[PDB]
């Protein structure tokens, strides 16, 4: 989408393997805040948006 | 300590850092005191 309107993904009742995104060298960035990227695995939320 | 890199992977030599070259086969001390530098050779090591 163009960011004055931006699309956003409801992510829920699934599992979530995010090893496959943290490991993809395309990603020029993937700054995590209140929690860090090796982390994601063990850890896990009623939602997430993307 | 001299190795060769792709320049994306420079990031993860450090104390504390992660990713495929520092989980697998250079891991540096979180305690680490030391320098860590690097420059491209894109000039010396490409064909």
């Amino acid at each position: 989408a163009s960011v004055y309107a931006w699309n956003r993904k409801r992510i829920s009742n699934c599992v979530a393997d995010y090893s496959v995104l943290y490991n993809s060298a395309s990603f020029s960035t993937f700054k995590c805040y209140g929690v860090s990227p090796t982390k994601l695995n063990d850890l896990c939320f009623t939602n997430v948006y993307a | 300590d001299s190795f060769v890199i792709r320049g994306d992977e420079v990031r993860q030599i450090a104390p504390g850092q992660t990713g495929k070259i520092a989980d697998y086969n250079y891991k540096l001390p979180d305690d680490f005191t030391g320098c860590v530098i690097a420059w491209n050779s894109n000039n010396l090591d490409s064909k």
